[PDB]
């Protein structure tokens, strides 16, 4: 994980937002096609970071996008493209 | 007489090897083949008659060739064409001739 | 199915359409499965060779959240997001057809009721909206600072166009801003519409001239056909008639949109009646809650809407919904999702059903000057009602609590108002 | 109330209109007063000075007889009489506006349930009705001594206009009579209606060349506005399409009748989808029953009508109502009222829903030849569907009882036909 | 004869106290006074003549009151209207009369 | 100024329109003030009484960042955001009018240079867009897997319409997908359009007959008047012409958008020419960038668009913008912002200016099959061009590198192709 | 190249169109060869078998005069002849496409401009020209002896249509003959066009009845599409509106020309707005100088045109080119050619940009009684500005030197005018 991503996920978790991740190959990524990833059910920074790194490793050479979710509202509050195939 | 066809028509009639190459390329770009035909060839007549299935669970070109052989064994006097569809871009991406009477 | 249409970790994009479905599944079906099915019918129905030509994913409906209903048993809310690609732009009809065209007909659910839609901003901009809106309405009418007054002609049938116009005249001149056709009246043998029109238009003109106040009567243009409805609207125009009426839910949403277009272009104020609505909304346990119909109407376009005679919280919720350009999500008033109407004008709410002019301070406090009050008819009565309106408006306008002093203001008003003194006697 | 609107002894005029109401009053209210009120809110509502300038007597909703429902408690059937003069001529919208405009919102009823009307022969006679009718459609299309076959295109959305037409062609050459739009598809961004219609038209033409049987596809024309519907319909006709498709509840009854007129003048068959009908019929205590909607539509006009996959009693009753010229009152099949239609042409029923060709012989048994069967799909499967249909018809003709022999029949049919044999393997 | 004015004209002629209290509450919600005058009041006539500026820098109703003295004193045979404008909601929320001939 | 328009910490909303302005403030003008000033010019300009009847808040343009340009002096990229509500829906003319209507004349800035805009999704959904899109284009034209060929008639002036067809015919039969009008050639006294229409159309028809491939020419419709432009338009329709051409810079955008609407209604492909552009774009320190115009165009609607013979990196930038549904920000390729289009179909690139086919393997590499190629004129030459194209397509799909191996491919194609052998021999 | 596109000794024919160009070529290319090329790509581009079937030599753009720019290095002025047959009768768009369509892209020029054209009398004729011009506009407005006076309506955006008509009323009753839209206003969602037009219309009728002198407001009809744009022109005509607005760069030529014909056919004055005007002509080295645009406009048609704020000598050049019907070739005024205009009626120029009422003596001694002097705001200010105008008009007419006596006259005017006294106070 990059520092800038680390500092983003810290900021997201500080506010109480939940973390989710979505993955897609280069052709689906072209067409704004994303798929659900393994749910990160953990509020601790360390465990979140670890599960994100594991999910990145899961889907090597595919687009990965990180997002901020407010459970109460159930609405998205941040969009961020974290990883690219190259 | 001079009748031509849409793609690759000005090349020499594709050899089985060349057809395989083209199918191969289709596979690696994930566009499963569709085989279709008609006893005539009209540019206005957009559609053609599909060869009883599109081969989505395609792993090798040699299956698509073998399909083509069955079609000419039954319709050897009929033009035959193979198509590739990009379900993600929602576009037909291949269309060329493999047989003529 | 849940594995395909339940994505609990999905969160909707701002460009999705979110539909809240209240459901009491049939025994044996878990609630999660039931919400996956709901998501399934309206966004897929359901294999076939054609399936894989397309990317299924893009065109799926996700129920991203399921909860039970507080204080109810066997009850849950499904919140389902919809890709913007699914619906034609500017077509309420298509939206309804996709969401509720066949999910209602399903078997596993014992009862389903659509609660609310959160139409994405982008999808809102594809609908012109109310032809004028509240503000343009106020400007065209040049009336300010008070809720409007509407009355219906009675009896609903039998009056001659000449006698009917008589009635309309007496009602206007006594001090009502507005008069209205009954929803039933379109061309009955006893009253044909064109003679109705010419009578009543001349009555409003004469009430105008005498008052010095722009007057309005709601002329129905609900007609058997599109072309007919075009002629009645045209003929209303040509008489300078400042407002018309339609019965959207009977006639149609597409005809209503058509009327929206015509009137907008011709600058004609639109009123919308709300016939049949109880066939869908009456039952808290099934059908569609009316707020959906309201939001669909204002997407279709209409400057007025019956808001009922008055759950008061859910009243306020959807009344706000159909006035305020932005609403926040809140379940006490019923609002399921935050909605942004992108600066789009809101619609005027219309109160009817025996507004009981002794309750008028209640309504005025409820709803505010941005609201219309309809009586459900003689010149003194209409004067009295208007006086009272004004008297209560002044009282809140100096700072008085309407609630507690409504009776005191009435008595004060009636002291200097004979006609209102007599109406209070009633 | 009861003193004026309850007339238990009145016998209804041929020229009255009769409405069937099952209903549960609120506790305390007697049944008679409940029916009286029902009638009032539909007719006159409620005194004013204008009341007695008409022959008040003339324009009633006369609740003229009542009963409890057998085997249920606090539920009572009311029949109410309606003079013919109450209604404009040719306006489905108007008839529904007064019957059910506001009575469903009447408080003292626990639940209200509109079940039937008997349209007086006079009131029938002013509607155009179906553009062509069953017989004239069969004469057009040449399809004789059997029901017709339809397959809905799947997946409902995603398919390219080119693929969509490819699927059409498959389905049609395999032998289906017709192919239909999903009700939802009107202009979705991934399919622009015009390119769809061109594709479909060229595909039908080329299938019809192949096959030598009339092919047509049920092209949806439901649009956000009237002008868009008229355009799409003009286009359709410019290509020689024989039929279109419309969604009368969602779009509305006025827009529907417009379309029925335009088709009558343009020679174009009309298909009606009943999307949303569930929102009005599904519950057994509230809403307007599908049969009434069927009356109102065939009065409006349409050549097809979905009627469910198939209570079997009710189904068989209201399909006969919408088929035959004269029917007789039968409470067992739901037909309250005796209705005559003065030879006005019928409509073809449509049944859909994954209709399990194993069960099709049941369907021919139920429905008879003048019907249409739709299936929710490749060329071989359509050929298997067609051969089974033709076998079944032959067998029914011969004498073999369909209910006891259907499986066997499908046996022999499949023995010589491979596509049918494979389908039956499934 | 029976000519009437759109808001409040069913109530008694607004006394100085009543107008003052109208303005007072107008300003409680941020509305700044407007004054316009016309010799007539026609229902078709949206616009009147403006009273040489709107009083956007209002602090007390009395200034607007003495403004209306002076409008009288120069246009004492003409109708006088007061208004307020919701620049937030972009809605005009007050328009009523204070002077007749 | 800077105290207000410059809102460094301001987070853009999804509902704002974002603009990138490279500008050179005059010496002594601070950059920050320059960016405030540019934000005012295109939002509000500048107090008078009326200023406070409006909430200025809602309708200011907000400069939320400034940066200095790397490797350049005194030049700074400005990014400004606007609320959506400044814009009439579906008017690119209004886009331009507000962004660029006065900023360019601003006296504090030595040079102002628009680069990039972001359209929010909602403002997208208000435009129709290209009449058919890539895929629907390819579907109507029934060619796949390859980019298309285009030749321009020469000499641009003096060829009699008979002759001019005769040239068209030789071009097409030799195996070009398309011929084209030249931007200038509209009804010249030596070439009246009507007769030109008639002869060229008949030439396509007979070529289509001989060759059996769908041939089309790009028929200019830019006309002095809206109504002229129409009549030209219909009469191209009546001849079945599948495609036309319009110069829209010279003509504007409102006329172009009409034309896109007409064509979408009538099924007609709309080629775009892109003349008068170097008047705006070529200069690198002042003017509007071709990607912006291309955005704007396609929002208006158009099937083809020139992108240049080929900075290759900016070319890839705007090409990938004007075709793909989603693109990501790339300052290396000139895409400031991140854009989304919600499945709105893209537009086909066209390259002209002496394509010089011995470089064609490069062009196929650069652009991909979804593109069109213009040649800057006999039947063998066109044959050679086509043979090369097909050979290079084949080679690329064979996995052979186009770049490295162009010359070898072209030799092997020429060995069996005398007409390509001769063409290479030049 | 030179040998065919360089004709130094060629005296142009009377009928020739001449276009003056300023250019700076690439290192290496001599000026003459750049001139031959510039000639070339505008007419003939470049050989093909279709060549000797044409008379090339006839339609060649001949460069018959090259000179260096005095006191400048690497710059020169070119004159090139272009047979009248080269452009389509009465088509502005096509001349700009031809002359300026791609010539800006020719790599061999570092920078180019179009500086002037000579529109020959014969090519002048065809264009419909201004709908009304100066003398007819003065007739239609009954104003003579002084230049007209306007204010711009501020703030540019945020008003309610009622408020914007208020503002307009106050500016017109101020003493300005005219008022205007802001170019950034056609249909903004918070304030729609139809409300605006009705309001402003009412406001003018009130102004006219109040003053008894012609009163008016420049209304904006610029649209997304031609059809709504006709509809705006029609609606404006329907209200007795004198004059409208257009944005001839953002909607282009064929749009304004449509409006020019339509106006001439409708007796409704036209204004032309110049949004984007700085994009093209602003720099000193490149683009097209603004008088070409002005002249092209005069051809296409518009009553009014912005001229900015005010170099001077060229200013007067193109001002004259757009007022007098023969202007001698005058270098120092940037009039490169003599322009016989065929009696073509002139255009009233419009000067705007904070016209700084103190400076009108210089303005209108620059621009004359035949000029429109538009101001960028209450009644007293406008009355003052009319005072000053009338004072200065009298003072010239009776013999006073304005350039020197402007302060004296202004003060003298202000002595009896308290409103112009309050205005000189500020």
């Amino acid at each position: 994980l990059s520092s800038e991503v680390i500092t983003q996920v810290r900021s997201l978790l500080n506010q109480g937002y939940r973390i989710g991740t979505e993955h897609a190959d280069k052709r689906r990524f072209r067409t704004s096609s994303w798929q659900p990833c393994a749910p990160i059910q953990s509020t601790n920074e360390r465990q979140v970071l670890s599960e994100l790194e594991n999910c990145l490793s899961e889907h090597e050479g595919e687009y990965v996008r990180l997002l901020g979710i407010d459970t109460n509202t159930r609405s998205r509050v941040f969009e961020a493209l974290i990883q690219r195939p190259d | 007489k001079e009748r031509r066809f849409e793609t690759f028509s000005y090349l020499p009639p594709l050899s089985d090897r060349q057809i395989a190459a083209q199918i191969e390329y289709m596979i690696e770009q994930g566009f499963h083949p569709l085989i279709e035909f008609n006893e005539h060839s009209n540019p206005e007549e957009f559609y053609w008659t599909m060869w009883k299935l599109p081969l989505f669970d395609c792993k090798s070109p040699q299956q698509v060739l073998d399909e083509v052989r069955e079609c000419r064994s039954e319709y050897g006097d009929c033009y035959i064409r193979v198509a590739g569809f990009d379900n993600i871009k929602q576009c037909q991406t291949v269309s060329f001739i493999v047989h003529r009477p | 199915y849940k594995l395909t249409y339940y994505t609990p970790d999905y969160t909707p994009k701002d460009t999705d359409l979110l539909a809240a479905f209240r459901f009491s599944p049939q025994p044996g079906v878990p609630a999660d499965e039931a919400g996956a099915a709901i998501a399934a019918e309206s966004s897929t129905g359901t294999t076939v060779w054609t399936d894989l030509l397309t990317d299924m994913d893009r065109y799926k409906g996700k129920c991203y959240h399921i909860e039970p209903v507080q204080g109810e048993e066997n009850s849950y809310f499904a919140f389902i997001a919809y890709p913007l690609d699914l619906f034609e732009e500017g077509s309420v009809t298509n939206i309804l057809t996709s969401i509720v065209g066949n999910v209602f007909g399903f078997k596993a659910i014992r009862s389903l009721r659509l609660e609310d839609i959160r139409f994405p901003v982008a999808l809102v901009k594809t609908f012109q909206g109310p032809p004028h809106g509240i503000q343009v309405e106020r400007d065209l009418l040049n009336k300010y600072g008070r809720p409007m007054l509407g009355c219906t002609i009675k009896p609903k049938l039998g009056l001659s166009a000449k006698n009917y116009g008589r009635a309309v005249y007496e009602c206007l001149r006594g001090g009502l801003d507005f008069t209205k056709d009954d929803e039933n009246i379109n061309s009955q043998p006893f009253q044909r519409w064109r003679d109705r029109f010419l009578f009543v238009a001349d009555a409003i003109h004469k009430s105008q001239a005498e008052t010095g106040e722009i007057k309005g009567h709601y002329l129905n243009v609900t007609a058997p056909t599109c072309e007919e409805m075009m002629k009645r609207a045209e003929f209303a125009k040509e008489l300078g008639m400042p407002i018309i009426m339609h019965d959207f839910l009977t006639a149609g949403f597409t005809a209503n949109t058509t009327l929206a277009k015509w009137c907008r272009d011709n600058g004609v104020l639109l009123h919308i009646h709300r016939a049949m609505h109880a066939v869908i909304d009456r039952q808290r346990n099934h059908g569609i809650h009316f707020r959906v119909l309201a939001k669909c109407l204002r997407l279709s376009g209409g400057d007025h809407l019956h808001s009922g005679t008055v759950d008061k919280a859910s009243t306020l919720g959807f009344v706000d919904l159909m006035r305020e350009d932005h609403i926040e999500a809140d379940r006490s008033r019923g609002v399921f999702f935050t909605q942004d109407w992108a600066s789009m004008p809101g619609v005027l709410p219309v109160a009817s059903g025996g507004i009981h002019v002794w309750h008028m301070p209640a309504l005025v406090e409820i709803f505010g000057d941005d609201s219309v009050l309809q009586f459900g008819g003689n010149a003194p009565g209409a004067t009295a009602n208007r006086v009272a309106l004004e008297a209560c408006v002044q009282a809140r306008n100096e700072g008085r609590d309407l609630y507690r002093e409504g009776g005191d203001i009435l008595r004060e008003a009636g002291k200097w108002s004979p006609e209102l003194a007599a109406a209070l006697d009633l």
